[PDB]
């Protein structure tokens, strides 16, 4: 998230993430981030 | 926590050339963009310059167009600004600004600063 | 261009006082202002980027607000390490990074 | 062990009576089924 | 965009009989295959 | 079965969604379970007739 850069949307970039404790807190509490809105899940259990 | 080390300052005659280098340490500059600004010594703070993160994008000052050429060496992590033709007006304090974003012209600021060098053009 | 004027020049309080320090802009920028804090004896610092986002290690007393033309900057504790000269920056129009005068600030 | 607890592994909820289980899993199986579809042998994350 | 391999080990054309191949090893590579070649040794 | 909802596990739907579309998915599943009870019970009411 706190990447400098992007890439572009047909060469979009994929990044991989496992064995690892996920806290989604830190998404959750910051303004910026206005779109929020998930499928299949709802937010708030994200935590558990 | 992040270090802007700069050198090349002095005093010069007007009509001569010096040159500047600012080094940093403290974080990965390869996506970075820079910018050199000035200050008078009597007066506020002033933008000079600036480079992105790899040399595409180069932006000077309308008063110095022609003059001021920018440089950076990505592998040694470091910035150099060579001032050319130097007059009495340009014996102000020199900072070396890191931009937050990657590109030269983007609403995104300066977020760390370093120690200004001191320049003098006269005799 | 762009012409970006200081209505206070030099103010004064003690350490238990809330200042404000206003800038304005001749144009709309669209709440691309920055602020930035320059210590007489070291380099300067910035303060807030963008209109109201403040910048992280540093103390939550400043508070940016404003909007269009002017903008707007609060302390609300003046710790005795708040005297500096304090910029305006604008980052919008075509000069590029064109800065403000300067705002003395002095405790009394 | 042995009594009715209300158990959550790895984010699979139920009540139940934990007991030991004689059954063979492969090295890999990770869960189990019955022939009625009903989750009745598990494998501990913290302790295989 | 995983790549599962099975295997199995048996002490003995193809011998008639019925063997499970237990799920060996998950590769996580995402690419795309369509041609391939063994390994020998000489 | 899961008779149209997501997954066929009560305790996964609680422990995934949150109660407004919850409650849509359980509904589900509850009406899908009470018709198959209905056509056991009448298959075993002609069949003990």
């Amino acid at each position: 998230f706190n990447a400098t850069r992007f890439a572009s949307v047909y060469a979009w970039n994929r990044k991989r993430i496992s064995n690892c404790v996920a806290d989604y807190s830190v998404l959750y509490n910051l303004a910026p981030f206005f779109t929020f809105k998930c499928y299949g899940v709802s937010p708030t259990k994200l935590n558990d | 926590e992040v270090q802007l080390v700069e050198s090349g300052g002095g005093l010069v005659q007007p009509g001569r050339s010096l040159r500047l280098s600012c080094a940093a340490s403290g974080f990965t500059f390869d996506d970075y963009a820079m910018h050199w600004v000035r200050q008078a010594p009597g007066k506020g703070l002033e933008w000079v310059s600036g480079i992105s993160w790899n040399s595409d994008s180069i932006d000077y000052a309308d008063s110095v167009k022609g003059r001021f050429t920018i440089s950076r060496d990505n592998a040694k992590n470091s910035l150099y600004l060579q001032m050319n033709s130097l007059r009495a007006e340009d014996t102000a304090l020199y900072y070396c600004a890191k931009d937050r974003g990657y590109e030269i012209l983007t609403p995104a600021s300066f977020d760390y600063w370093g120690q200004g060098t001191l320049v003098t053009v006269s005799s | 261009d762009i012409q970006m004027t200081q209505s206070p020049s030099s103010l004064s309080a003690s350490v238990g006082d809330r200042v404000t320090i206003t800038c304005r802009a001749s144009q709309s920028i669209s709440s691309y202002l920055n602020w930035f804090q320059h210590k007489p004896g070291k380099a300067p610092k910035l303060l807030i980027y963008g209109a109201s986002s403040l910048q992280s290690g540093v103390p939550s007393r400043f508070s940016g607000s404003g909007s269009g033309t002017d903008f707007t900057l609060t302390i609300s504790s003046l710790q005795p390490e708040d005297f500096a000269t304090y910029y305006c920056q604008q980052s919008y129009s075509t000069p590029p990074y064109t800065f403000g005068q300067g705002t003395k600030l002095e405790i009394k | 062990k042995n009594k009715c607890v209300n158990f959550n592994f790895n984010g699979l909820k139920g009540t139940g009576v934990l007991t030991e289980s004689n059954k063979k899993f492969l090295p890999f199986q990770q869960f189990g089924r019955d022939i009625a579809d009903t989750t009745d042998a598990v494998r501990d994350p913290q302790t295989l | 965009g995983y790549f599962k391999i099975y295997s199995k080990h048996t002490p003995i054309d193809l011998p008639q009989g019925f063997s499970a191949l237990e799920p060996l090893v998950d590769l996580p590579i995402g690419i795309n295959i369509t041609r391939f070649q063994t390994l020998l040794a000489l | 079965s899961k008779f149209g909802a997501i997954s066929s596990v009560l305790n996964d739907i609680f422990s995934r969604l949150d109660p407004p579309e919850a409650e849509v998915q359980i509904d589900r599943l509850i009406t899908g379970r009470l018709q198959s009870l209905q056509t056991y019970v009448t298959q075993q009411l002609i069949r003990a007739a």
